[PDB]
């Protein structure tokens, strides 16, 4: 609920890259700086004869909205002998897939077609890119002597890829094996310590692949999402894949363990053609310590009101428990033919408040379908299923093809170092990245006091400012305590409202007003310490002489709200904090009139 | 002051066909054109049609990497390796529109040719819906029930298989046909089951699958999510045709499920369908039918099963 | 060996 | 904690043979029988013309403790030619090693010498037989044509013997090449479809072997002990050995994958002439499934608190991590002199807790230097550094040599089938060899309520029996509970004894009674099932007369204290369960008296 | 009543001394290995005793030296069980080789020079296999054996050990199938070390305390690089220092000259026993310096020596190889 | 060949 939609970072790219297919985040290490990572698939190369080689740019946080793209390979098409074309690097999507681990980068090209050294074969295994300060090497696992489409010829490797806390790479390749897809994991001093430019084909000791199993499991593109996280205490992270057209299209989530790649527990959607397995993803979303699965199924149509189907979209959520099971709940989208849950992107804490918490998109909703993302909090039960706050994209369709504004999108990292997670968005069908800046959260303990509350009427104390009356008085006293997490100052200017007797109307007489105005309300621009003590102010409130009103039954409501000052309390940049939408922005009391007794 | 349907617990009631044979052409069906040739057809379903027309389309898959070898050998003739007659891939074309003349249709199919592909799912949904939009290039007659019969003996892509080719662009339902051939079939990814079905159902189109292996049950469990759609085997032992689509146009007819549209901002549609003895009811020509509807509060249809009252 | 839609042939 | 001592089964065999230089079991599982193996290096045979050849006895563990020889070799040394003898079988120390694993039986003879058929030189390459069932082999993977100090020819391969868990064998032979030592682990498939017994250098399809390297690892003697176990996470065993004086003889510890045999891991001692690497063991030792491995050093010598150096003996705990690395403690030891850790023995699950348990020797330790056995139990955190068990040697020396009890040993066998392993411990010196027992443990689970514990002297409730008088009474209920493991009688029975006011002495007057006995002791002999429901039996107590005491401060403590009856409780053969360890002996309650 | 020591006293924190006695008499024994790989160097040990008295007298207050040689356990694997080379193990390369022994015993302490220079000339070569040499087994056998070489009671008691090589230890025996430890006893026969076959190695902790009880100081006579082996284990060692003969030879008197002025430099000190159990000592040297026990005190000569030694909840305290132990108990 | 009689070698 805290990310600022007011001024948001936007960057651009070249017009029909698709830039911004895919994000993330880099921060190298040995240097206070951080940056942006944007992928362009369809981007225009310097490289040798090679017609939208793919490219991947790194936009700067600092000051300027500037991205350079990487050199990961000014090379074009090597030959494997005179006239013979080794590779083919023309629309290979680079880019298409990006992942970051401190120094190390690691970008793909899905789409990269070889000639095979055994024949002229024109075959997409698919090859991925790794830099590490000033060295950058090749990595095509699928680049074998296992070729054709029985074999490695077709599977995409790169498709999908991830990091582990130790640093081992999970590559997908929905291809492999007549598309039964496969998952490949090579150790990152290997990637390097192997790699030979005259080698085609590396081979790799520490390797963990899927084996070719029966022609029964042929189209299930295991490798088309993946994700990671430990799911046996072993403190090794596991493999997490989606395998979207698995059981008769019914889709599954195949969970390998990370140090000998055997299965440990599969999940089966529930509706055929829904897609379950298009993207996944891996965090402990409710401070359990145990990593919680999150599957999407995008193309999901459930049973609507009027008993009529409707493609909405569904997310399942999975929660890790101490015995190895899983409680698994699911959420349904909003909107029709929105995609819902397309991309999901775990966000770290976004709000500071002690659970972790996750973002959705639907890439085709909102007005003309120009895209929507969606913010959910974690608590100690499970997944908040009732979004906090609502991403609606900002362009209109250009030529074709829709903004598809939350098709990707990544967060968990705090690039301003403000102390809040921040978030990247993506609509590559308008070449756009958008970095969301998450607003510190201010906590606020209010409270409120009515004393004496049973008023006696003839009980007459006080006496009206200047004049000599007197009156039945009561004493009217709020409190006002405030702190949060993050770049604020020390002082904050909130504005306080109190009403007497809410309930009655405009119409309707009031019958309690306050002692120094005669009005029922009263406003207050108060200004405590941050993380201070409470801070509070007593009021004086009267009834109304006995004959001005009849009705001594209703309640006599004392109602109070207090709102804060965004624009005065921001950072160096204009970051304003923003309240906890967790507890009520008002409080009410309530006090009696007196009847009769003896 | 009428239609077909009463009216144009409060209850309601209800009260020329034109076939188009949309046949997968893929490698693996090189058996089943040969037995799609054979004029019968007319013989057993003149006379309870009332009069009906008959066209005729292909299909194979999406004719890009990597469901097709783009080499340029085989680019253009898949077949390469076993140097045969096949012509080249195609994601749909469209040969004959709605003709009354049978002679026709029978020379259209004699005169076709077996095309390949690599990966055995075929992009079959992909001209289903070109053929359900596209009504000036086949001719759909305006007050006939609308009937597709798809061909095949693979399971079907679906939306999403198409990241794979990188296209990312979801299908916008409109028909793309510039000289009577689907040339989209490359831009735009294959639509989804609701986007099929709307599209499906928005013309009042029937279907009608005619599938031959194992996968047979694949499309049999996918009818509960295609209202108006039925399913059939073809025995592997071919020359079935004639007494499916007769079999699967009776018990379409007999099938009078109710669908609903669009509201006032907030209304209950609370249905309750009651049979003679899900909406429909089969086993039923013209007998009595019964839908109990339920109203409610907090402004503009009914749709019957693919038939032709706001 | 060859799977797919070519295999009947093959 | 749990084995037995006071009846266990002595085996002995001829003086002077070195009966127990070797122990194992044999559990053949084609005869539903179990055995013990003893290796008598020096014992004298029939073989024509062969002195101290060496023997394997097979002793039965049912009935009467009687040995019998296995005969794996009757003949005496072959010729190669007329008066040119091949073999040279005298001294061959043949059961120096021995090692079961199912029907299959592994003996060798490190002191083996054989002629070579290119010259009439007497080597020592080592040799061994093994035995299956019906068929009996031979195997000399270091009778080979790398003839010499620089190859074979001095390897004594079978110093050190091992099988893994998919048929394979591990040898050992700290003197190939010039004492670098070697390991050899070849095809059980084979050694037996290969063999031929006119061929004497046979060829071995699968074998996997080290190889000769650079001369200044000579004199490390590689092979000198073996383990196995798996350290990459590929399923099959790999192998483990001890290097002893490698790296200047600070003694190293090499780890060999067991599929092709390239190195894995390397241990390396911290002080030099310690012997780091005598013994070597690998089992998973905090329940993780992860070999752990074991090192001892015997002749290390530790800053004692005097500042004084005393040689204990040292062995070292690592615990195989998840990420690959290992997480390494170390264990000295406790007598000087007494070579604490030239023997290690897994022993399984001693005592069933969840966690397996280890054996370490100290042979030279003790009263009157007889050896002792120290037994570690392991724990979810590792390996419990304090011994819950001493086993003590009985024997005096004979002549010449120490009774060596604990030299050797092997356990995780359960040989009596009752749930439990049991250990083997052979006392060379002294020709003997020990199977001890492990008694099953009952946990037990007792309680003990008083109600109410506030007691009111004018509050008189119960009437006395016998007496016209009313006192004040108070409840006394005690429960039990037991289960256990194994092979268990179907009830046990405990005794039970409670004390009123246990804080007085003699002479002192007990303020609180039993009502039906009037005094303050009170004896239960109850009968509960293992496994079944608690069992409690209620009582009722009363204070004296106001007019009888005078002390009102003092707590009036209810002391209670649970036996077991053993002897009943004991199987067939007369092994008696024991009670888990941490149980305590009493359990006590309070109650006061309440002033005004 | 009396106080009849070199050390203050003969016998809470009590302050002890001792005193450094100038002009001590010394008895020095030559045990060289006289293994193959030793052909060089016993050549260089003929005309090393004539001029080792010239270059002592400065030091010595008279002195004497004996004589003995070792070579390894004569027993298989360590030597070749050929009958060609049983006795001979440099058949091969048909030199005069005498046969491999465990420890001999030729001349015991003398004072005739002549006596020393007569043993050795007539010293002959042995041989056998692996590198390393059964040098500890011959050490052990020259300390306990006090009758047959002639220990001189009052005598600063000095072993030259002289090698190239390290040695076998104590477990390396069961190679051979000896499994018996080493009882610490002297076994010769007829001056012939005989239990070479039966006992294996002692260990280091066996050979420290068996040197210490007898009050005998060794030094290591090595050449080769296996110098920093021998001088690694002076740590475990007290008492024992190390010095590297030149390669090219002529460096036994320069050595055992410059060896013996650090020994007499080195005061240590150590403890024994207890009543069934700290003594935390803390020497101090002659100048200002906390030294702790073990840590003796450098470059002392006939000057005072002090270190408190603390006691607190029959025993002895002995200086490292000297002829007085001062002992204590309650 | 090494050892003891390897400086003769
Ligand atoms: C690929 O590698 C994985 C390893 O990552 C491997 O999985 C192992 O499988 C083996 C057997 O197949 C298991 O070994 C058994 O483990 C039994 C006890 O296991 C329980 O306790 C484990 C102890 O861990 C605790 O302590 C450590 C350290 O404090 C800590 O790291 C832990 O968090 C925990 O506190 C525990 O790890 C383990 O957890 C697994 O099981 C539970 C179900 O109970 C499940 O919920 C978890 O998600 C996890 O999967 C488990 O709880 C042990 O008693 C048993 O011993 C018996 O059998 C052996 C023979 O094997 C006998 O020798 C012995 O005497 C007993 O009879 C056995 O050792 C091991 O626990 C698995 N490890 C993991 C991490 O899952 C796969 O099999 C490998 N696959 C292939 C194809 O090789
Ligand atoms: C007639 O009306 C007058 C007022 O018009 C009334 O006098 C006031 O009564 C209230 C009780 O309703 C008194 O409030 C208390 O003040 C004392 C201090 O003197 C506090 O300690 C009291 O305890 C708590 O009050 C709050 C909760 O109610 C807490 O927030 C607070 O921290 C205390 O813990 C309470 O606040 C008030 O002091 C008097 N004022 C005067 C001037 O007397 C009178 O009692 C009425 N009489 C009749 C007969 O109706
Ligand atoms: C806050 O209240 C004070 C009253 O003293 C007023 O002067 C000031 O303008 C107010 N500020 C805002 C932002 O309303
Ligand atoms: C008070 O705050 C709550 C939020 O908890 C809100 O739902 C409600 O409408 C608010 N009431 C008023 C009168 O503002
Ligand atoms: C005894 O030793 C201690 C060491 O701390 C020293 O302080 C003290 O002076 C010594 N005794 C005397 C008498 O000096
Ligand atoms: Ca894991
Ligand atoms: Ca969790
Ligand atoms: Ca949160
Ligand atoms: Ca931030
Ligand atoms: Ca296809
Ligand atoms: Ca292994
Ligand atoms: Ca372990
Ligand atoms: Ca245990
Ligand atoms: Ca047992
Ligand atoms: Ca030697
Ligand atoms: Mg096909
Ligand atoms: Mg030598």
């Amino acid at each position: 609920f805290n990310l600022d939609v007011d001024s948001p970072a936007e960057y651009s790219g070249p017009e029909g890259s698709y830039f911004g297919f895919a994000v993330d985040f880099f921060v190298p290490s040995a240097s206070s700086r951080m940056f942006l990572l944007v992928g362009a698939p369809k981007a225009n190369t310097t490289q040798p004869g090679i017609v939208e080689g793919g490219q991947v740019l790194k936009c700067d946080w600092s000051s300027t909205r500037r991205c350079q793209p990487i050199e990961f390979d000014a090379t074009g098409n090597r030959d494997y002998a005179k006239d013979d074309p080794l590779e083919f690097k023309s629309h290979q999507w680079f880019g298409a897939s990006v992942r970051s681990k401190q120094d190390k980068i690691l970008a793909c090209a899905p789409l990269y077609h070889w000639r095979t050294e055994m024949k002229q074969e024109r075959e997409p295994v698919g090859t991925c890119f790794l830099q590490d300060g000033t060295k950058t090497v090749e990595y095509a696992p699928c680049r074998s002597q296992d070729i054709d489409a029985d074999g490695q010829g077709f599977c995409q490797g790169g498709f999908s890829i991830d990091f582990t806390k130790a640093d081992r790479v999970l590559l997908g390749g929905p291809g492999s094996f007549y598309w039964q897809g496969q998952l490949i994991s090579d150790q990152v001093a290997e990637i390097v310590s192997k790699y030979d430019p005259n080698v085609y084909s590396i081979k790799y000791n520490n390797q963990l692949a899927t084996r070719t199993a029966q022609a029964i499991f042929d189209d299930s593109y295991l490798g088309y999402s993946v994700a990671v996280g430990d799911f046996n205490g072993d403190g090794i992270d596991d493999f997490v894949s989606g395998v979207p057209r698995a059981a008769r299209t019914l889709g599954m989530v195949y969970i390998y363990d990370g140090k000998n790649m055997s299965s440990l527990y599969n999940f089966t959607g529930e509706q055929m053609a829904a897609y379950f397995g298009f993207s996944v993803a891996a965090t402990d979303i409710n401070g359990d310590d145990y990593a919680d699965v999150f599957i999407g199924a995008p193309l999901f149509m459930d049973r609507g009101s009027d008993g009529k189907l409707q493609e909405v979209g569904q997310v399942s959520v999975s929660l890790q428990r101490a015995s190895g099971d899983f409680q698994t709940t699911k959420l349904n989208g909003f909107e029709v033919f929105a995609r819902f849950g397309s991309a999901i992107a775990p966000l770290g804490d976004l709000d500071q408040d002690g659970f972790n918490d996750i973002a959705i998109a639907a890439p085709y909703g909102g007005e003309d379908k120009k895209g929507i993302v969606y913010i959910f909090n974690g608590r100690s039960t499970g997944l908040n299923a009732v979004p906090s706050q609502i991403l609606e994209g900002q362009w209109a369709a250009r030529s074709g093809c829709p903004p598809s504004f939350g098709y990707s999108m990544k967060g968990a990292t705090d690039i301003d170092k403000n102390g809040y997670p921040d978030l990247i968005v993506g609509a590559f069908g308008v070449d756009r990245a958008i970095l969301y800046r998450a607003r510190p959260v201010i906590t606020v303990n209010a409270g409120l006091e009515v004393y004496p509350s049973i008023l006696n009427q003839d009980n007459k104390t006080c006496s009206l400012p200047g004049t000599a009356l007197k009156v039945s008085c009561f004493n009217v006293r709020f409190c006002l305590k405030a702190d949060g997490k993050g770049v604020l100052p020390r002082k904050l200017n909130f504005q306080v409202e109190l009403l007497l007797d809410k309930l009655k109307q405009k119409g309707a007489i009031r019958r309690a007003l306050f002692l120094y105005s005669r009005s029922p309300s009263h406003s207050k621009n108060m200004t405590i310490s941050r993380g201070g003590l409470m801070q509070c102010e007593e009021l004086i409130a009267y009834l109304r002489d006995e004959s001005e009103f009849r009705d001594k039954l209703t309640p006599i409501t004392i109602f109070m709200e207090y709102r804060l000052d965004y624009r005065t309390a921001a950072d160096t940049t204009g970051l304003q904090p923003i309240l906890n939408q967790f507890t009520p922005a008002n409080i009410s009391r309530q006090a009696h009139i007196l009847l009769t007794g003896g | 002051i009428n239609t077909q349907v009463t009216p144009g617990n409060f209850m309601l009631k209800v009260h020329p066909v034109d076939l188009y044979y949309l046949v997968d052409v893929s490698a693996s069906m090189h058996n089943n054109i040969e037995k799609l040739n054979s004029n019968d057809l007319s013989r057993k379903m003149a006379f309870f049609s009332r009069d009906f027309r008959l066209g005729f389309g292909s299909y194979v898959d999406k004719t890009v990497s990597p469901y097709i070898s783009i080499h340029p050998e085989r680019i253009h003739n898949q077949c390469s390796d076993y140097n045969l007659d096949c012509m080249p891939p195609h994601g749909y074309i469209h040969v004959l529109s709605l003709t009354e003349n049978i002679t026709e249709f029978e020379k259209a199919v004699h005169r076709q040719k077996i095309s390949g592909n690599i990966d055995t799912p075929e992009g079959g949904f992909d001209a289903m819906l070109q053929a359900a939009v596209c009504e000036s290039h086949i001719g759909w007659r305006k007050e006939a029930k609308r009937l597709l019969l798809v061909m095949t003996d693979q399971t079907s892509h679906l939306a999403l298989d198409s990241k794979l080719a990188g296209i990312v662009c979801p299908n916008d339902g409109n028909c793309h046909l510039k000289n009577n051939v689907y040339v989209k079939s490359t831009t735009m990814e294959h639509p989804s089951l609701g986007q099929l079905s709307e599209k499906l159902i928005d013309n009042n189109i029937n279907v009608i699958f005619a599938v031959q292996g194992k996968q047979f049950h694949w499309y049999k469990d996918l009818l509960p999510l295609l209202p108006g759609t039925i399913a059939g085997e073809i025995e592997s032992k071919a020359a079935n045709l004639n007494n499916l689509v007769v079999e699967a146009y009776q018990k379409l007819i007999s099938e009078v499920k109710v669908q609903v549209e669009n509201q006032v901002q907030g209304i209950y549609f609370n249905i309750t369908a009651i049979c003679p003895d899900m909406e429909g009811c089969r086993n039923v020509s013209n007998d009595e039918v019964l839908f109990n509807v339920t109203v409610t509060m907090k402004n503009y249809i009914i749709k019957p099963i693919g038939f032709n009252a706001k | 060996g060859r799977r797919g839609d070519l295999a009947t042939i093959h």
